[PDB]
């Protein structure tokens, strides 16, 4: 169930990965509850500059949360999606405007349209951490 | 203010909160809001497979076949993310089995995708087009054979 929809090996992963630090984190938020938040935590804590996105918050783990992708001042590499298959695909076309080079899907957040809308690169189906864990991790 | 009220209903909905949405309906929210881009209550708690939920705003009448603006219903949410449950529900409440989506798309499409075969067992059994061709002419057929798992090509024939 944890089985990659992308077709990426992880030298492929490795590569976005290392090269990229600038991440926008889309359904950023406080409550433990979402796996946004410890995600978000330890990107922060692995040299990641990340840029939290969600509307209903003015502020998220002490970083300025933005109201959309196209809000954030400097470059993004990576778009990071934590939100409803009905609603993450719509980000793709958001990436592209930003000059992103990848989407990357959490768990149960893809959804088809994605492919007929994509740079770029898709990531989907991965946490951004476990993935980090497991190919960069001491 | 019912849009406060619509917000809140959307999220309960998604969340699972069984208790709170029983709170937003006996209290006055349209169990047919919707967001900026035409979701509704039901899109989002057939997508999380939310199956109780999913009765109690069928019961208050919610649209079975809502539609948001690229085309996208409650069952092709249930159908991409394996909810079978929930298919055979919305199905007996008279949900479009053959509706298409901006990219054309059908249910059959979408469990087909993802590798459902429970639920392209139920799609055929409640006539789901096995012709249906997508905006690139492909069927449900093709899709299966493309991902290499010829025993749901089999039953797609
Ligand atoms: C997607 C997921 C969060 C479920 O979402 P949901 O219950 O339907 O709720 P929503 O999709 O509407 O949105 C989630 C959140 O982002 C927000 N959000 C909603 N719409 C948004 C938008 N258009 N833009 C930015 N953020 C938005 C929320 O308000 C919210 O957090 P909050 O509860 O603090 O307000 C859930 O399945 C998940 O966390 N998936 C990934 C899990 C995973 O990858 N774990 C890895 C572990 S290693």
């Amino acid at each position: 169930a944890t089985r990659p929809i992308d077709g990426l090996t992880d030298e492929g992963i490795r590569e976005t990965l290392t090269r990229y630090k600038k991440i926008a984190l889309v359904g950023a938020s406080p409550k433990p509850e979402r796996d946004a938040n410890i995600v978000m935590k330890y990107l922060l804590e692995h040299g990641y500059d990340v840029y939290p996105v969600n509307p209903n918050y003015e502020e998220v783990l002490g970083r300025k949360c933005y109201p959309s992708v196209l809000d954030i001042p400097d470059k993004i590499e990576v778009v990071d999606l934590f939100v409803n298959p009905a609603k993450a695909w719509r980000f793709v076309a958001y990436a592209i405007k930003k000059g992103a080079k990848v989407v990357w899907f959490q768990y149960n957040t893809y959804y088809p349209l994605a492919a007929r809308q994509a740079g770029l690169i898709i990531v989907a189906n991965r946490c951004m951490m476990r993935e980090h864990k497991r190919l960069l991790g001491e | 203010f019912g849009q406060d009220l619509g917000k809140k209903l959307l999220e309960a909905a998604a969340a699972g909160q069984d208790d709170e949405v029983r709170i937003l309906m006996a209290n006055g929210a349209d169990v047919n809001a919707t967001d900026d881009n035409g979701l509704t209550p039901l899109h989002l708690a057939a997508a999380n497979g939310q199956l109780e939920i999913v009765e109690v705003l069928l019961k208050n009448g919610a649209d079975v076949n809502a539609s948001d603006s690229a085309g996208i219903t409650p069952l092709h949410l249930a159908a991409y993310d394996g909810h079978l449950e929930i298919v055979e529900v919305l199905l007996k409440h008279g949900a479009d089995v053959n509706a298409y989506d901006r990219a054309g798309w059908t249910p059959l499409h979408l469990a087909a995708l993802s590798g459902q075969l429970e639920i392209v067992e139920v799609l055929l059994k409640h006539g789901a087009d096995v012709n249906a061709q997508d905006a690139l002419g492909l069927t449900a057929f093709d899709i299966s054979i493309n991902q290499g798992q010829e025993d749901l090509a089999e039953i797609l024939q």
